[PDB]
């Protein structure tokens, strides 16, 4: 649904403190603000994209304090009262299987200097100009509004997605799918104690096999490893020479005069603003299969979970009846639910 | 007396809507609604 | 629902000659366009580390075995800056195409037609839509059905009335707390519960929450009132 | 007749079976004429 926002400053990036090295990148012209200006226009879009997939509805709904929804189990899949963050346990799982590279929370100093400062890139990453901004939805708003859609779906079937929520008994919406998918209502009630388990035994293969296996969050993972790949790359055109006699703007500085530190500083300010180039042209690329990824996201929030969709393999694999959005780190989980 | 205020934004208007295993709402009356999408 | 529509099309008329932010998704594209031209314009103003910017002035002042040096620089500033503008409008044109492959899906499903789906079509249900030029893209007025003024009901998955379970045919058993009708999903017109308005299957020891109530039978008032006339004509017939 | 409806001759239909079709309202009007009949029969004694 979204990727990690960055702001790179071409300043501290190019010239790194050097106020010799910055009156020479101003030779350069406009190349610093369309940069900057370029990658918030990336940044400004994750929260977009976040926004049209999550916030669907202007009503955060609330499920009923008494759970009877005809045998149907939800409990593993709608928020835990008794947990500090309102995730629900399948949400908890998604939350601890995808590994991150700085949430924007604070860095200051105490964990950024001394015994960290060796395995940790972040502070690195930091110190050299990269910044990573927060989100504007925490993953407390994102767990609300996914709440809020499944809350909604439970006690109101498809009626919250078209006007005001209107409740319905689930065994009474779970009919009106069934004669969504062309199955005469009256197969619902005769075998309504065996769809239940069948439902809830299902869901109890999605407990297991997010415990158990390593691949799942794959769409996800490699996201994040491509937005700190790209910044680690990033970081480590710092040390490339370019054909200057040091990769420190410093050590130039130091050994030379105005007259040829001009020549050496001239090489590593070009090669640095290419470095920047390809890394926010390889970023505007990769934001908009993220868009592309949102808007689909954004659809079958619309079409699975705020209705049911006639279109076939769109919502999961079977005749569609319903879906389930979970939250997760840079993402969304649909838990597709679908006659076989 | 203004100012730039500073909030935790509110996702929407909070609501427990009124389930229960053998109650139904049925709207009684419609309005028909014209909205506008904008595309590029 | 005719007046319903003219005046939902006269809050449009009234909402786009009011409010300044509406045509933003537009005025952002003209915006981002004009930008990135005065942006390349600008850049023809930059040194690129040469004695000027104006590529005259060092062909005024240098002999061609070093105004080929400073021509040098700033042939590859500029050759930079429009590959920079040219990637910048590569990468724009496929976030309109796809803008517009978008609305051209709209266009198929929501003016050629009527969608099934969900907020595709418009907030609500979609009933029709109607395009509408504008500078560099097109308008949608989408027309939808939306429920209104709900009232609470008792309802039951099912009616019993002779051990046999029914259910409706279309729309759902509804209660107003004296007596039990049918109503289509999506609008409260009750009517009597009949063998023309469910179907039977089964018995009403399986179905969950089933309710007792009289299934009417259209049929038998036509049989009745035929055997009132065939004893009337029995008990006249007694006396010839 | 409720579960089917009617259109056409079976001669243009390809792969078409003989079957019965049941008609829910003959039983009642049959019941109708026994019931008819008892009555003639009884009416016959006064
Ligand atoms: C909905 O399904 C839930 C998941 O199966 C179920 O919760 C689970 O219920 C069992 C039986 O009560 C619990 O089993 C444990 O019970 C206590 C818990 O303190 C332990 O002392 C026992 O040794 C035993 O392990 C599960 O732990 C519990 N799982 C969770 C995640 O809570 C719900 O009860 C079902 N809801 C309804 C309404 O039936
Ligand atoms: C369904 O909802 C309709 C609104 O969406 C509602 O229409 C409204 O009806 C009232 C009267 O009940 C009208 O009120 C005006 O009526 C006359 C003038 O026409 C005056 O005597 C009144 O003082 C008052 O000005 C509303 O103008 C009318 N609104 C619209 C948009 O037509 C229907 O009554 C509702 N129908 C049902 C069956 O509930
Ligand atoms: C639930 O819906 C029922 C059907 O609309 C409704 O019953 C109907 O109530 C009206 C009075 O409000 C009766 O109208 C008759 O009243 C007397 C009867 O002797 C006559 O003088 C009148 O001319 C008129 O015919 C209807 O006959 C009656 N229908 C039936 C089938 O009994 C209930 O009142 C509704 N209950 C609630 C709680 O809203
Ligand atoms: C819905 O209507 C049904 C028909 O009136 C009714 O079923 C009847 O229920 C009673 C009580 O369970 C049974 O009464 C008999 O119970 C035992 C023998 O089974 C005896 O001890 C009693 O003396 C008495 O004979 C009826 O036999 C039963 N009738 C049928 C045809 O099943 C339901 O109880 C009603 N349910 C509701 C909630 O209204
Ligand atoms: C399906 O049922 C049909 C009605 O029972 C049946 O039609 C009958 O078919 C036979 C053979 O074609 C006809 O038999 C007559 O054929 C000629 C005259 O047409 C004579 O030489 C024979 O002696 C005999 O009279 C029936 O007349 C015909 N009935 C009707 C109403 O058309 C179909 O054959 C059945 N098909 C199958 C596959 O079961
Ligand atoms: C539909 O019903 C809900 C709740 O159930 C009703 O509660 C009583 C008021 C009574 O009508 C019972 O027979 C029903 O079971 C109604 O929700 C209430 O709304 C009012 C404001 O209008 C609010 O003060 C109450 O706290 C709400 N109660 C609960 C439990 O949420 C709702 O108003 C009914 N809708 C309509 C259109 O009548
Ligand atoms: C509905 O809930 C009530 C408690 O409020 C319970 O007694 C009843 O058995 C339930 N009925 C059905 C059909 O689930
Ligand atoms: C009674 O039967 C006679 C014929 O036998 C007929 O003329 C008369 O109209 C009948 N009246 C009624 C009320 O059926
Ligand atoms: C079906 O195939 C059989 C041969 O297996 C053939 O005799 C028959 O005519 C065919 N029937 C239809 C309705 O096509
Ligand atoms: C026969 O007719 C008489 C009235 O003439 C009636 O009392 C009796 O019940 C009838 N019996 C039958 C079997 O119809």
């Amino acid at each position: 649904v979204s990727m990690t926002k960055t702001s790179v400053d071409c300043t501290m990036y190019i010239c790194g403190d050097s106020t010799e090295c910055s009156n020479l990148l101003l030779q350069y012209g406009s190349f610093c603000t369309q940069l900057n200006r370029a990658l918030t226009g990336i940044a400004v879009e994750q929260d977009k994209n976040t926004q049209e997939v999550f916030a669907q509805v202007k009503q955060i709904y609330k499920t009923p304090p008494i759970k009877d929804f005809g045998g149907f189990n939800f409990s593993q899949i709608l928020p835990d009262p008794s947990k500090p963050s309102k995730r629900s346990f399948i949400e908890d799982l998604l939350f601890n299987k995808v590994t991150l590279a700085d949430a924007g929370f604070i860095k200051q100093y105490g964990d950024c200097l001394g015994d960290i400062a060796a395995r940790d890139l972040i502070c690195a990453q930091k110190f050299n100009g990269l910044t990573v901004l927060p989100p504007l939805l925490t993953d407390e708003m994102i767990a609300q509004y996914t709440s809020a859609l499944l809350a909604g779906t439970i006690t109101s079937g498809w009626t919250f997605g078209a006007g005001a929520a209107l409740q319905i008994p689930f065994a009474m919406q779970m009919a009106y799918r069934f004669n969504g998918i062309g199955v005469t209502q009256n197969v619902l009630y005769e075998n309504q104690k065996l769809i239940a388990n069948q439902f809830n035994s299902a869901i109890g293969k999605i407990q297991d096999s997010l415990s158990s296996t390593a691949s799942a969050l794959g769409k996800l993972q490699d996201v994040v490893n491509q937005n700190a790949q790209a910044l680690n790359t990033l970081v480590k055109q710092l040390s490339s020479n370019f054909g200057a006699i040091s990769s420190v703007l410093n050590d130039i500085l130091s050994r030379l005069d105005k007259v040829e530190a001009e020549v050496q500083i001239d090489r590593l300010i070009t090669g640095r603003l290419q470095s920047l180039q390809t890394y926010v042209t390889q970023q505007l690329i990769r934001a908009a299969e993220i868009r592309a990824s949102a808007n689909l996201a954004a659809t079958k929030m619309s079409e699975c979970v705020l209705g049911q969709s006639k279109r076939v393999d769109f919502c999961g694999k079977g005749y569609h009846l319903m879906s389930f959005p979970q939250s997760a780190p840079h993402g969304v989980v649909f838990l597709h639910v679908t006659y076989v | 007396s203004q100012s730039i205020i500073a909030y935790t934004m509110s996702l929407g208007a909070e609501n427990s809507v009124a389930y229960s295993n053998n109650s139904i709402a049925i709207p009684t009356n419609f309005t028909i609604s014209v909205t506008t999408e904008i595309l590029p | 629902i005719a007046n319903q529509f003219n005046s939902a099309i006269g809050k449009i008329q009234d909402s786009l000659s009011s409010t300044a932010s509406a045509l933003g998704k537009l005025q952002d594209v003209v915006n981002q366009n004009a930008q990135a031209l005065n942006t390349l314009v600008k850049q023809l103003s930059s040194n690129f580390g040469a004695i000027s910017s104006v590529l005259n002035d060092i062909l005024s002042r240098l002999d061609k075995v070093e105004a080929e040096v400073q021509i040098d620089r700033l042939i590859t500033g500029r050759l930079q800056s429009l590959q920079t503008y040219v990637t910048q409008q590569l990468i724009r044109a496929a976030e309109i195409r796809a803008s517009a492959n978008l609305a051209a899906t709209k266009m198929s499903e929501c003016v050629l037609g009527q969608s099934k789906r969900v907020d595709f079509c418009g907030k609500g249900y979609h009933l029709m839509s109607f395009p509408q030029s504008a500078p560099h893209g097109v308008v949608f007025l989408h027309v939808t059905y939306v429920p209104a003024q709900e009232k609470n009901f008792t309802t039951a998955p099912a009616i019993c009335h002779d051990g046999k379970a029914h259910f409706p045919r279309e729309g759902v058993f509804v209660s107003n707390g004296t007596d039990w009708f049918v109503t289509q999903r999506n609008f409260y017109e009750p009517q009597i519960i009949t063998t023309d308005n469910t179907f039977v299957s089964g018995n009403c020891d399986v179905v969950i929450g089933i309710v007792n109530n009289t299934v009417y039978d259209p049929l038998q008032p036509e049989l009745d009132s035929f055997k009132e006339e065939l004893d009337k004509y029995f008990k006249n017939h007694t006396s010839p």
